[PDB]
């Protein structure tokens, strides 16, 4: 590789994301978005599910 | 990222004195050996000194021994070439060296060289 | 010579700001981005002030910045202290060379 | 899985598709699911020469 060639020569570090979906144990999730608590109303929630 | 800078040309009398210098930016200095390299209006590339990455070994071309000075100062990332009872042959441009992306006793990262006159 | 063509002096009051200018041909400057400002005493070392046309290394204040239109690139210097004093140099990486332009004596008076 | 490639091959990291850098060096299948990122990166992986 030098740095004077076509885009089509230069390097191009890559990375490919592979994953199984044969709804094994889960071992990967990341939402877990927060609400800050509400007293005193009656009030929808959803605790943990 | 990774870049090399020569500095310290200027005119100087024969038989004058000279203070090379060499910045590095974008890799580890101190890891790895300096070297300086000129060309002489006319001439070929010439391997001029040599520093290791410590700085504890110093290694000069016969053309140059005893007046020229090679030295690094590894805590602020910058090789020096010393070089005095300055002669005409001396005049060129002048390039630190290094073998971050290759091995140590190489040079694959060059500057753009500094260019030295002697009257 | 083919360096990249600077004012030779420019001159700016403590305090003040002032802009150098960098022009150079379709090989260097608008060749590639691989455009550096130089801080320069004849006698030591240039100081890195900015490299990549923008983005300033490690203990440079933010008074120095770059830019760059075409084949002209341009520095500018805020806050003028009297250590500011010195020659500045752009430069360029174009692949088989760097090539420096010819410099600029900044003066604070 | 990461590795480095020409700016010209880039596009072989696909299912069934046929170049010279899924043919020989490493292929992935037709029913291929998840996510590929490539980045030219020509300031550390190429040098002068």
């Amino acid at each position: 590789f030098r740095p004077t060639y076509g885009v089509g020569h230069q390097p191009y570090r890559v990375v490919v994301l592979s994953f199984e979906l044969l709804h094994a144990p889960a071992t990967v999730c990341g939402p877990k978005k927060s609400t800050n608590l509400v007293k005193n109303k009656c009030v929808n929630f959803n605790f943990n599910g | 990222e990774v870049r090399l800078l020569e500095s310290g040309g200027g005119l100087v009398q024969p038989g004058g004195s000279l203070r090379l210098s060499c910045a590095a930016s974008g890799f580890t200095f101190n890891d790895y050996a300096m070297s300086w390299v000129r060309q002489a209006p006319g001439e070929g590339l010439e391997w001029v000194s040599t520093i290791s990455y410590s700085g504890g070994s110093t290694y000069y071309a016969d053309s140059v021994k005893g007046r020229f000075t090679i030295s690094r100062d590894n805590s602020k990332n910058m090789l020096y070439l010393q070089m005095n009872s300055l002669r005409a042959e001396d005049t060129a441009l002048y390039y630190c060296a290094n073998g971050v992306a290759t091995a140590d006793w190489y040079f694959d990262l060059w500057g753009r060289g500094t260019l030295v006159t002697v009257s | 010579q083919s360096a990249l063509t600077q004012p030779r002096s420019v001159s700016g009051s403590p305090g003040q700001s002032v802009t150098i200018s960098c022009t150079g041909t379709s090989s260097d400057v608008g060749g590639y981005n691989y455009v550096s400002w130089f801080q320069h005493h004849p006698g030591k070392a240039p100081k890195l002030m900015i490299y990549d046309v923008t983005d300033r290394p490690s203990g440079v204040p933010d008074r120095f910045s770059g830019s760059k239109s075409g084949n002209t690139a341009s520095l500018t210097i805020s806050g003028l202290q009297a250590e500011d004093a010195a020659d500045y140099y752009c430069c360029s990486y174009a692949g088989t060379y760097t090539v420096f332009g010819g410099g600029t004596k900044l003066t604070v008076l | 899985d990461s590795f480095v490639i020409r700016g010209n091959e880039v596009s072989q990291i696909a299912p069934g598709q046929t170049g010279n850098i899924a043919d020989y060096n490493y292929k992935l299948p037709d029913d291929f699911t998840g996510c590929v990122i490539a980045w030219n990166s020509n300031k550390l992986d190429s040098k002068v020469g």
